[PDB]
């Protein structure tokens, strides 16, 4: 016989070990395998693809509502339009976002997030937008003069019907936190800004006021780090005909 | 030049002169089932441009209310030219589709559609334990109207759908949009009455409008089946 | 291209630019695909050599933890007059039934991969004698076989069906089942009805049909009674995923079907799915100093 | 460490560094530029 | 000493497990091999053997009477004659046959199944059947015009005395399931009917009714998965005698 | 043709025929081989690559799992006045006890194999006090040696039986039996009379006996009493298989015979043994829409 | 893995894959034919 | 049958090719517009939004 | 099977003992190293200054 | 003994004999010497 003695941790249940188990049915043959359009192997894959931001999270908007914000000429020059909390962890525009979902997952993130908007106004619509990004540090401006110290882009309206502002990763630590502390120097990335660059200038016969939809995605330097159950799903009971199973 | 497009398959042709490219479904391009991944051992038929072809749906009516529009492939086309009778004939059935989505308006108008290809579009009830029946899921060719869009009528998010194979068709931009689905399905062929690969879906997200006088504004939708194979020659169920 | 990603890219340092007829932040949204304008193209960047691995993001990784699928309660006693449980129990093997595992699997249309189970059991006396150390039987029973019908019915013989027997004492019983789809891939989403008359059941591939867990103790009853309760772990292993989903928003309503409700106000309201803020101008959490 | 005669008995793969996320991110049938206008 | 741990599973009973065991009797030398006839190594052998079909499970049929079917001559065209259930897994014809009582140890099946039919009638006995198989769908056919679009075999009664209908594997998914529920997708096979083609002609000096026997077998395309205890067989008590070997 | 065949046999593409002289549908039964009608002349096929294993249907896999052969409850108490198993009992080994391994076996005219044993002990306390960590022996006593009388006789000191000493707390005891027949195979059907003279037991093999298996509590009594129950299985291995045969349909009535009554109506009666139908027209799932 | 002495000690052989099937399905002393009747 | 969807645009015009699809080598011009050797069949225009 | 005996001191807790442990967040990537001023990598380091 | 898939999950690294106590003794910009006066 071989001596041998049992280490700490002998006959525990840790639920993320790697072992190989006993086949319960010998002899098996699965099924063969074929070609099915579009396998993912990396969730990152997902994360870059773009998805609508609920920037009007406001009561009044009403189911769809909420995926897109609406333009109206203004009579003065500059004035700010709206902005986007850029807070993934707490319950903010970017939450119920491809990469927002998937985050969620995860405890850390790193890299560059990118924003595109899609102008949907009538084709004699025209106007120039600016979006702003701004570090962290202080609070979210409030005047086109300061917001334009940032990282900024100029939108022309025209047959293109998007821009994206790029947010790039600008941080002290490799990572960043999920962190329910919204404040905290680990997890604040500042904010988004849009105000009027120009007007919004319409024909008569065109719709006074115009909507843009948000987009939001990963780019591919970002990374994700350390698993954790996602706090957007739970249940207090059992769910309906679960008894059920055992009848 | 990517905005002007001519599709041609069997007897019909499709030109557009203002479309945004076209999306091929995960990269994919429809195929015939190969020898190394069949099933069933009959001589499979192969109709060609009988069945290759665009089939034109009943138009739909953009209003200010629309919720948006569903079709399930291959319940919409099942009763539809030589591909119904051949599904009705044939237990079994392999194709991919090629969808052409339709809805021009004035340069005054504005509004933007999202036009979505879902697999496996398992639809929820609004409300109640109990599953969505027969006649909720089974619509054939004029389709369903959305009850909640904004969770896809499954309890997920219209925010998240461009997962999924889409264009939008943005008033302002393009006034077509094109989606070439393949085969999506885990078993190689399928019984064509009691399963549907595809749900097309087609939702106003921004909604129609304009300040010049008030016209009908359609949506038209037009499907070829790609790659039509049948198996088990049988009477018509029908 | 498919190619081989260990770590997040990196970046390379960007000069000014000033060309005419390139416009790399303008897209269009409308042909379906995501933006392509890069960091470099956007703004002045410096070089960066990026070292972040990609690992904990893989399906695999995702996906390969072990889940509790199934939780039973019930009395181990002398059973002659119960109405009830009689000393063992049987499951209809799903996944729908708890809900950060059932969310997980749904991002994904279609899943292949083996299936590590880990049943831990544990006992209290009813309302004190110590707890005793009892003998199980867990029981696969497939499609079409014949299920137990009591604590010693002869369908516990078990001359074809797979058994494990296990005591409380020991760690939790251990086995694989492989990926038992009679197609390729299991369906996590079914569009379909799975019979061929009209009344069959909507949403459930019948392609996917596991069987049944019958567990029993194997030790006659004792003189007092206890509660046993099961619970069933599931780790998927050799993942394969494909076709990516829109998460869940809505808290499930049943493990039949995708019915939804959402709760009363937002987060995740059937009208509101993200909470409210005052206005488009409101920054909830605004540094102020 | 496998001494099992079944291979699905084996611990789990979690080498596959592969990606192509441009049939999720990019399935347009002519592939974008980063020098020219998309339309 | 090996530092060693324990994982779970340790010390369990799994039924299908496969290790060594201690050997009880060493230095044992068992009885040398002898070449004995009709070796099995594989089960798919026996079923590729053909065995009567109880077609004729009806009452009044009694014992050997439910293996064959009675022909008559009819003075009406076309008519039926008889059908064949095709679910294994539910109490039918096929149950009770080699093929049948193998494969219900399993739970999958897959590959195509041969019917063959002997006819009993005498010498001067002529006539033309038509043998058809309808994949599934639809009801079962009752009339020949109907029956004749599926797969089918035309017979003529002649020196050789069978023909076979091959039942071919068509199906969309690799396996089909031994399910109590016969009406599902994943199980249903479709089904097999007999018609006349002419009828059956007979002298008056030939019995004016004639017998077929039915068989069934599998071809060696046919495929088993996931054992099973078979439920075509139970006991209550103790079988008598039983509790005498413990005397 | 003996051949290695691990995968279903793959189809080939067919044309139409139209030969004379040339009809493969036809058969003749009375020859006694089965037909020789392949799929690609019956019908016009497609070529199929079929990949399916046929592992599973092998006769090792088949027959090689573990199944109950022996199960005896006994008081271990103090016995003094009892008329009964006191702490031992004896078992005369056979495996015509159980129907499930019975039936499988017997689906085989000739078998040999090594016998695997597994022995799984339960407790429980007569009508609590906790259960006992008792030791157990099992004896094998051979054809001719001597059984033991009592739980303390001199027949347990075990000088040439071969014995396991196993505790209840520990895993099950585990051995392997070798193929031990005379024959080189185990008669699992004998059309024959064990003895010279003509009162001897019909339908045994005498070449096939095993002997005794003797097991005992080695601990003495305790002052309160308790159940045991034992529980033995057998898992065939290195097996070979002669002649299979017509399955058994009728239920089994006795361990020393095939003698037969039936159900007392279809399924499985003597005059039926499929359920009946109203007629042979009748189709009795078919699918109405 | 075996360490035992006795080789019937070892576990499980599952790899014979040998088949004759025409002993039970074709023991006819004349080997039937495809193209040609039986009788 | 045989068509073509026209998007109105910058090109004026589409073209419908009627292919010649017909069972003898030639038609007749008769008189008679319902007999097999003369008929051609029909072009119709529908709204397709 | 391996056949197998227990040591004495089998199942302790030494604190100081040395051994590989069960990774509880598999795949995990740990933050790159940087260079930072001051690495002491044996305490005689420390205790040399006055 | 390392059957872990993640290295960090290894036995403790004493192998690392490396020293440079100047950093902490002698961080002065000209080096001291022992011949000569530090001032
Ligand atoms: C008693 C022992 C010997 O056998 C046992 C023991 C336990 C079990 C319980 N297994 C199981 C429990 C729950 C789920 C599964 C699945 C599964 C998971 C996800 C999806 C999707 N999307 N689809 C299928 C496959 C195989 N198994 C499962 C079965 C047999
Ligand atoms: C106490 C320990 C050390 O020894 C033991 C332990 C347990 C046993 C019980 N064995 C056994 C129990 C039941 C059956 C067998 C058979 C057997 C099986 C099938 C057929 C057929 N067809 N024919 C023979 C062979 C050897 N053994 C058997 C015997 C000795």
């Amino acid at each position: 016989g071989v001596p041998t003695y049992l280490l700490p941790g002998s006959g525990q249940f840790l639920t993320t070990d790697d072992h190989s188990s006993a086949p319960a049915l010998p002899c098996f043959n699965p099924t063969p395998e074929m070609h099915i359009p579009g396998q993912v192997r990396n969730m990152l894959e997902v994360v870059q693809v773009e998805s609508m931001m609920e920037i009007n999270n406001t009561e009044s908007a009403v189911g769809m509502e909420r995926l897109k914000v609406d333009i109206s000429a203004l009579t003065d020059v500059d004035q700010l339009l709206f902005n986007i909390p850029l807070d993934i962890q707490l319950d903010g525009p970017l939450r119920n976002t491809l990469v927002g979902n998937i985050s969620r997952y995860y405890t850390h993130w790193s890299g560059s997030l990118e924003m595109t908007f899609m102008f949907c106004g009538s084709f004699m619509a025209a106007g120039k937008l600016i979006l702003c990004y701004t570090p962290p540090g202080g609070s979210c401006p409030t005047t086109r003069e300061t917001a334009m110290l940032g990282t900024h882009i100029v939108w022309d309206f025209g047959l293109q019907s998007s821009v994206t502002l790029i947010i790039p990763w600008i941080s002290g630590s490799h990572y960043r936190m999920f962190n329910n502390d919204a404040k905290s120097t680990n997890a604040n990335v500042g904010y988004v800004t849009c105000f009027m660059q120009t007007n919004l200038i319409v024909p008569s016969e065109s719709s006074d006021t115009c909507s843009l939809i948000g987009f939001i995605a990963a780019k591919d330097d970002f990374s994700l780090r350390l698993m954790r159950d996602s706090p957007d799903i739970g249940q207090l009971d059992h769910l309906h005909a679960a008894e059920a199973a055992y009848q | 030049s990517d905005r002007v497009l001519q599709l041609k398959l069997g007897n019909s042709a499709i030109v557009t002169q203002e479309a945004a490219n076209y999306c091929c479904a995960y990269g994919e391009w429809p195929n015939y089932l190969p020898d190394h991944e069949a099933v069933a051992i009959d001589k499979p038929t192969q109709p060609e441009t009988a069945t290759d072809r665009f089939y034109t749906l009943k138009s739909v009516k953009w209003e200010t209310g629309s919720t948006g529009w569903w079709w399930k492939l291959p319940d919409a086309l099942n009763n539809i030219g030589m591909f119904g009778q051949n599904v009705q004939h044939h237990y079994l059935y392999r194709s991919g589709f090629l969808i052409h989505v339709q809805c021009n308006a004035t340069k005054f108008h504005q509004g933007a559609l999202l036009v979505v290809a879902i697999p496996e579009h398992q639809r929820g009830a609004h409300n109640t334990n109990t599953s969505p029946g027969f006649d909720d899921i089974m619509k054939g060719e004029e389709g369903g109207t959305f009850n909640h869009p904004y969770v896809l009528d499954d309890g997920t998010s219209l925010a998240c759908a461009t997962i999924f194979p889409h264009q939008w068709i943005n008033l302002r931009t393009n006034n077509s949009a094109t989606i070439v689905l393949p085969w999506m399905n885990a078993a190689p062929m399928d019984f064509p009455l009691r399963h549907n690969q595809w749900t097309l879906a087609i939702i106003p997200v921004v909604p129609l409008g304009t300040r010049t006088t008030s016209s009908m504004v359609p949506i038209t939708v037009s499907i070829a089946p790609m790659c039509c194979e049948f198996n088990g020659l049988r009477h018509a169920i029908t | 291209i498919e190619s081989i990603i260990k770590t997040a890219t990196d970046t390379v340092k960007s000069e000014i630019n000033a060309e005419l007829g390139v416009v790399p932040s303008l897209n269009a949204v409308e042909t379906g695909a995501t933006s392509n304008t890069e960091p470099e193209e956007a703004i002045q960047t410096r070089t960066v050599i990026n070292q972040h691995g990609v690992s904990e993001t893989l399906v695999e990784n995702f996906l390969s933890r072990a889940a509790l699928v199934s939780k039973r309660s019930f009395e181990y006693k002398d059973h002659t007059s119960s109405t009830a449980d009689k000393n063992f129990f049987k499951w209809t093997i799903n996944t729908r039934s708890f809900v950060q595992l059932r969310r997980k699997l749904e991002l994904f249309t279609y899943l292949r991969f083996d299936a590590e189970i880990t049943i831990l059991t544990t006992v209290a006396v009813n309302g004190y004698v110590g707890l005793p150390d009892l003998t199980l039987q867990a029981m696969f029973v497939p499609t079409g076989a014949l299920t137990p019908e009591k604590q010693d019915s002869f369908h516990w013989q078990s001359g074809s069906n797979a058994s494990v027997f296990f005591k409380i004492s020991d760690p939790p019983a251990r086995i694989t089942i492989p990926f038992m789809c009679i197609n390729s891939a299991y369906s996590v989403f079914y569009d379909g009805f799975a019979g061929f008359e009209k009344n069959g059941l909507y949403g459930i591939n019948p392609a996917d049909t596991i069987g049944n867990l019958c567990v029993r103790i194997v030790n006659e009853h004792q003189p007092v009674g206890f509660t046993v309760t099961v619970r069933v772990y599931m780790k998927p292993k050799h993942i394969k995923a494909w076709a990516p989903r829109p998460p869940r928003t809505l808290p499930y309503m049943s493990i039949a079907n995708a019915n939804y409700k959402g709760k009363e106000r937002a987060p995740n309201a059937l009208s509101a799915i993200i909470g409210n803020r005052d206005s488009v101008k409101t920054m909830p959490h605004n540094i102020v100093n | 460490i496998n001494f099992y005669k079944d291979s699905y008995a084996a611990s789990a793969s979690k080498q596959d560094f592969s990606q192509d996320p441009s049939k999720f991110t990019e399935p347009v049938v002519e592939g974008l530029k980063a020098g020219a206008p998309v339309l």
